[PDB]
């Protein structure tokens, strides 16, 4: 076999802390954690987001069937964010106050 | 006014219209809208809440 | 040459010959040493310190982008970022090896001067944890 | 006109030299903005996290920001005196052109 493709990418990607899915519905992107608690979407260049905050673990899915689109889930050691992106909210933020591992 | 210091106008619009779905006409809350839509720059829907306003209001210096 | 009188003696009385050693030391000798040791602890001891701030200098060019704001003296640092983290891997390897190594010139130069000084050896390694060149001959060739 | 070009060229010598220090300091002073806001990130993160580094970072740029300030008050002290004495250099070559 061999790389369909292969882009590098200008910054360093947290261990387990990727995920993959459709953000906009009909276009699917690549979500990935980085160190100084960031994280940045591949959107096809790149769009980062500020988590402020030590991701522990990241995933996309649909939370609500009733769309299509894709949440964006950033656990925090210390919280838990879903977070629609084609438009700039969130579909709830909660404090787990235990952990996300 | 959290959901706007976090810079997200559509949770506060949708947090403002689950409100006026409780209190079904209240002034404040579409003031509230029609601010976050004069704000993004949208004066077709800022006016139409205002106008709902005064359908309500009819005094509203705002509106 | 120690290490040599131990092994060589200690063949011998597995053979019980008897023999009988004796030895010259210069007195530069020992400074010779010290001066060829010297390189590798100041330059282990300088990856160390620059491995201390790596961390926090990608921790701000994540956000800045580290073209307008930082000194190119930690910029540096930057671009060598993981020959610093891969040389740090095997740092406190050279450090364990280098400390035993002057502890043991330490010993056996005053064991041919004549005395024991395992009392003070532990002396020493706070010396080496400071480790100014100038002061550790004074250490050498005073205590 | 050219024992009164040699106080000229202090005096402008003195204000490039004043230039330089500001950009200096501007610079010290970005810095220390960006890494002391990296530290207030850090204390608004409810959860621990070794950061020696930062501050150790803050307490040099901190250091070189007071030298540099001090560094620009002299300048602008000597830029003061060049100053005065050229001003009673003009006008004793503005009293020698009137002669």
């Amino acid at each position: 076999l061999q790389p369909v493709f292969t882009l590098k990418l200008r910054h360093k990607i947290s261990p387990r802390m990727v995920a993959v899915g459709r953000y906009d519905g009909t276009h699917p992107c690549l979500a990935a954690a980085t160190q100084a608690g960031k994280v940045f979407i591949h959107n096809p260049d790149v769009s980062l987001l500020n988590i402020n905050q030590t991701v522990s673990c990241l995933t996309a899915g649909v939370l609500n069937p009733e769309l299509g689109y894709d949440a964006l889930l950033v656990g925090t050691q210390t919280n838990l964010l879903a977070y629609d992106v084609y438009n700039n909210s969130d579909l709830f933020y909660r404090e787990v106050a235990d952990g996300a591992s | 006014k959290v959901y706007i210091s976090l810079d997200q106008p559509l949770t506060a619009l949708n947090l403002f219209k689950q409100g006026l779905d409780k209190f079904p006409g209240e002034v404040t809350l579409l003031c509230g809208i029609a601010r976050i839509y004069e704000e993004m720059n949208n004066i077709s829907s800022a006016t139409e809440y205002y106008k709902e306003v005064l359908k309500q209001d009819n005094t509203h210096v705002e509106a | 040459i120690s290490i040599l009188k131990d092994v060589l003696s200690k063949e011998a009385t597995k053979r019980k010959i008897n023999l009988n050693i004796s030895y010259e030391i210069n007195e530069v000798s020992v400074k010779h040493t010290l001066k060829l040791i010297h390189p590798k602890l100041e330059y282990q001891l300088l990856l160390a310190k620059k491995v201390q701030l790596i961390d926090a200098l990608k921790e701000l060019q994540v956000h800045e982008g580290n073209t307008n704001f930082l000194i190119p003296e930690y910029r540096c640092i930057l671009e060598e970022a993981d020959h610093l983290q891969e040389e740090y891997k095997k740092q406190p390897a050279h450090l364990e090896r280098l400390y035993g190594m002057i502890t043991d010139l330490f010993i056996d130069k005053f064991k041919f001067k004549g005395t024991n000084v395992k009392t003070k050896v532990p002396l020493l390694l706070e010396i080496l944890d400071s480790y100014d060149q100038n002061a550790l001959i004074a250490f050498f060739d005073a205590a | 006109l050219e024992e009164y070009f040699e106080l000229i060229d202090h005096h402008f010598e003195l204000r490039i030299n004043g230039e330089k220090l500001e950009e200096l300091l501007s610079e010290r002073a970005v810095q220390f903005r960006a890494i002391q806001r990296r530290l207030l990130t850090r204390f608004k993160d409810k959860t621990p996290a070794p950061l020696q580094h930062l501050d150790t970072l803050l307490d040099g740029t901190y250091k070189q920001v007071i030298a540099l300030a001090d560094a620009v008050e002299e300048n602008q002290d000597n830029l003061f005196q060049s100053f005065t004495r050229l001003k009673s250099a003009t006008h004793l070559v503005i009293l020698l052109i009137g002669l």
